[PDB]
């Protein structure tokens, strides 16, 4: 014991937890999926190294366990990452970012019409991949776009 | 009971082949033996948030030929003075409680679908939600092709006009691609050609198709000639003009068409089809119209009658 | 025969209690056992000198559910291009000779009453003459309260919104004041509070009433919550805004409401009632709507049928 | 003090950080105050009971000296909170959030007709105290609203 | 250089007590010794995003009289009739690149102010922005007062009409507040009383004001009577009639009227000021009206010229 | 007398290489030593058959600054709102009988030209005629370029946006063609590429041009970037969104940007040019905008005065 370097953190308490998130992409997942509409430990931190070429973000909640699929509906944003639900004091569930059939309430049929705008409804699309990008079909307007165009205003 | 009872009619895309054949089957049967009291005691909202009289009348006539009563509106440009004083959803919710069915047309895409999630068990039939669907048109197109060609399989179809912004088309071509055989011909200018996604979808089901510059090429080999109106505003006076009276169809051009061949148009026309055609025997664009009465009439029966068998 | 045969329906004011209970009675009965042919062979003018589609459809649907035929118009702002080329009286006189009944709506107060003196024995039903009456609304309000509360006597009613210019309200509160028990609560801003003459009339029949600043006070003790849309134009952007999203009703606010309690709105809304309410079990503003079909349907039966008994 | 204590609530590396911020009224601050909008390191702790217990949100910034101005503008939400300028667990200073004079870019004129809306400018108001309210005058629209009237949205 | 050379003119507030004085002296000085070339070779942009003839002619006239060239537009133009067109930001950016001054009227509070942060060193003068500021009215009013009373202090001012929405009143009672010994008597229907915010400022300054129901009450000692109109739409058509009591002046109510007394009104006037008044020597709404050619005239001078010697 | 004294100004084509030079020198000469009485006692007719504020103020402002008196009208007047009124022939005949010059904008290609054969010796200056000529834009653009680049030859010009319908682009790439060593990089959605006719002229002149999909591609060596907007209506609402890729500049895309480089745009601008750009030192769409007061100013001079010494 007694080498040379400093730290303050490590693997803490229970709850579902997150591994690997690009930069400036961290905060996103929070506001976007309403990750504070509660009272549980939602402690986190951004821009800290954990194994990558420059940056990486991680998350930490307890008492709340992700839907063994909701996981999916979360994918896309953090290309590659992990969950690893923490049921009772230690590791207990390795998951990975796989594409959902759909993704609701988070996007916007970038079609100035595509009805859902002044209307009280959840924006539902449709995931589809190929090569140069990812496509999704406006559930309401039936107009398809690439995840890029949809990801912006 | 029947496959399509109490069900919505939104996008042509989501209709099985059995689905289609059913409606058509009904159509030609309802045409054959007119049942003016089937829908006695039903009330149906003819809601036109986006005015289309031509359409309203057609639909509304089927609502009548079946003993059903109708009430609605055609909230046009002097009715649509309100952009924020009643959400569609709320309107659908309210209106959903008076009637037995809702035939609605809308300026915006997604409307019919939306209304669905706010109409309880009351059925909604999309008469054209923006630039998206309008299943009602596609079906009468079809119905018209089949009855004139005896089949909807293994056919040569021509599609002329503004292929790029013509939904009616996209819709029809998709439907057709639901049958075997069939070779397509799209003769539309370069800036209004058929869209890629359509081509690809035909690439996928391995469907025969080629492009042309003028109908004259293919004219000899087509069973169906589908004319669509181009618009000056989709280009510019010179541009348009410099090609308008180019993809027009006139009587002289049918000298090598098949007896069975028929000319079609979702209407209204203006240029695409010279008046002198209206007399040849290939002109079925009007029969095509009156047929929308048995497509739309048939649809309401199926959706509103628990079990139908002539 | 029945108390209300061949009689006019103009102002809510002139309706006996027996009168009301009758219409309501019919309503719930006509609701229970739908008689689609009672009014077979009657024609009724759906005259809308002042456009109100929402209303037209509702009324017109009852005209239909009863086997009656309808013809009329919705002379709006592009129809009302004439301020001096046909007096109402003359119109009523003329129109009075074609139909069996006249359901008219008018931009101006007094119209329904006037038409009465020029319609011979043909009945007229006011659908809203200016800022005066609109008995038709009041009745469905009622009908809705009774069926949800089992009675119209001894009840706690809340009235929220632009209490000053909301006729629908004045009308309802008067009607209610025709029953025993009943304690009122008017939570409306200071420049849109309930009018004195109403208060006094409640002072006179010795009727319980208090004012509040927000629905939260009373919320715990109300059976009926009646929401009305406020308008920005009845104040000014800042003013309104500075109180708008103040007398709004949202889901969180029903945490202490009675199971039996119901929320109402003559509609259309926009702000007054957050969307998240529409799901709670207190939301009856839509049921309130569909109920206008049995209030308006019931009325036509009574006025046009000599004797009715289910 | 061996009785009761707390595992979290640290004090590591150079960086100006806060302390004691209302519950479920801190996340709202990260966004509102274009914070994450940088590629620096920061740990966060929400639903954390401070040395004051009253459930609070809490940050932890790295090398990003904080100042009086953007500081004052932190009241309203978390009136009572603190900002001690650290240099590696070094309280080389501090202070508190005194109610600022102005307050641009983050609020919204409740005035449907306030010109601010559709145009390329920064929202600017005015601060003042009443029995229970906080008077704010839409700098453009010139109308005065209640602080709770503006924050509700 | 004077305290206003090159400064903007947006709010009546943004004006120091000492300022108003400069503007006024100036104005009178131009009424005695008019300077037709003062603003020679200067080009101003009379921009009326919010169309309003009256204020346009007054302003532009009080623009030519200084040899300044004018250019501009009324109602919505390049940006539509009330939709999409482009930011005001972008407009001011462009226009301020070719004029030596901007005079703009707009429908939303803060347009002039917003513009100011986009005109570079080109001055902008607010011709009223929605329900916010209209500096020339308040100023042209004052001057008029100053001229018929000889002073703007130790005066009895009465204000009749709609004071709750009166844009021009508020700032007028804000400005006079910047003076000593002024006594205020406000006369208006309760529905439309003087805003609280104003009273609060009146008291926190030791200023004396009292409210009334009828002009007659204070008619006795008033030096200035300021009439305003309450458009019908500011109250139920019938509400209006009822309390349209004495809130409209009539010559018969001017016997014990102080000789020096003057009747003022922004205009246009509808009912509030009877014709017969126009004869008596108190009517000044007109003379007040042509006075604003000197106030606005003075402003342009002050702002565009520095060593303003007149 | 100069080569343009008393000549008409219709097409950008009708301008010799040597001509443009005169106009420009002139323009700069008026920017240094402004001549307020150059056009004193001259009356011009600012005629806007095709309403367009922007170009009207620019033009008229660049009319007063020369002591010229103005008179005219925007939108359709004496001849309706888009119907019958009288020939343009007859209008020009009448008006040219009392003005010393005509500046007209019209909606149909050739109005200025037609007018020219009817104004007698009264000059006519085209302010854009439908999809044909708009000489002042192309000229005011050039000057701006000439001013920020020091030359109009041996330059890299980029043009982004709708180039198939861009009236102002075409003539701009026509004019620059009249110069040496210019390299062109066109960037636009295929649906709306640069017309063929233009390319053909570019090659038959040895001019170098290349096409791109993204601004970034050529961003490196461009001295001038010319932004334009593609109004939604130029493509399906959804089409637009999809490929609305980089065809709208954003400050983030200006690091390896040549210091001398300048961003230009006729305006108005909607989306294509983000606000943050306005800060950087490349944004010149505004300065370019106020430059057109000198181009148009120069023109009036050249055409109305002969021994033009400035
Ligand atoms: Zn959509
Ligand atoms: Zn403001």
């Amino acid at each position: 014991m007694t080498h040379d370097n400093k730290l303050q953190v490590e693997a803490i308490k229970r709850g579902t937890v997150i591994d690997h998130i690009p930069a400036q992409i961290g905060f996103k997942l929070l506001s976007l999926f309403k990750l504070t509409e509660t009272d549980q430990r939602i402690t986190i931190g951004l821009n800290l190294p954990s194994g990558e070429m420059g940056r990486k973000d991680l998350i930490k909640i307890e008492n709340t366990f992700l839907s063994e699929d909701q996981v999916d509906q979360l994918a896309l944003y953090a290309p590659q990452a992990t969950v690893n639900r923490i049921d009772n004091y230690e590791v207990v569930g390795k998951s990975r970012p796989s594409l959902p059939e759909r993704i609701d309430n988070v996007l916007v049929c970038p079609n100035s019409n595509c009805i859902s705008h002044a209307e009280p409804v959840s924006s539902s699309f449709a995931v589809r991949k190929r090569a140069n990008d990812i496509a999704l079909k406006c559930k309401y307007c039936e107009k398809e776009f690439s995840h890029n165009v949809v990801l912006a205003n | 009971a029947n496959p399509l009872y109490q069900k919505h009619i939104i996008s042509i895309n989501d209709l099985s082949r059995d689905d289609l054949n059913l409606v058509l089957a009904t159509a030609a049967k309802l045409k054959a033996n007119p049942q003016p009291e089937l829908l006695k005691h039903k009330v149906i909202a003819s809601c036109f948030f986006e005015a289309s009289t031509r359409t309203r009348l057609s639909f509304e006539t089927s609502m009548h030929r079946l003993g059903a009563s109708v009430v609605g509106f055609s909230d046009s440009a002097n009715t649509s003075l309100g952009k924020k004083g009643e959400t569609l959803a709320d309107t659908i919710s309210v209106i959903s409680t008076y009637v037995d069915a809702i035939v609605m047309r809308h300026p915006q895409e997604g409307a019919a679908r939306l209304a669905t999630e706010f109409s309880g068990n009351v059925p909604v039939l999309n008469a054209g939600d923006g630039s998206n669907q309008h299943p009602t048109q596609t079906l009468l197109d079809l119905f018209t092709i089949q009855e004139t060609q005896g089949r909807l399989d293994n056919l040569h179809v021509a599609m002329v006009g503004d292929l790029k912004y013509g939904r009616t088309v996209h819709s029809l071509t998709q439907a057709l691609a639901k049958f075997d055989g069939n070779r397509f011909y799209f003769i539309a200018p370069d800036a209004l050609a058929m869209p890629q996604y359509i081509l690809d979808m035909l690439d996928e089901k391995g469907i025969a198709w080629s492009l042309h510059s003028s109908i004259e090429e293919v004219m000899a080999e087509v069973d169906i000639l589908y004319m669509t109106r181009v618009q000056k505003e989709r280009l510019d006076p010179s541009e348009y003009a410099n090609v308008k009276a180019q993809f027009v169809l006139r009587a002289s051009d049918l000298h090598n068409a098949k007896a069975n061949m028929k000319v079609l148009h979702p209407l209204p026309r203006v240029d695409e089809i010279a008046t002198d055609v209206d007399k040849t025997p290939h002109a079925w664009y009007f029969q095509q119209a009156g047929n929308g009465i048995f497509a739309r009439q048939a649809l309401l029966a199926l959706v509103l009658n628990r079990d139908l068998v002539l």
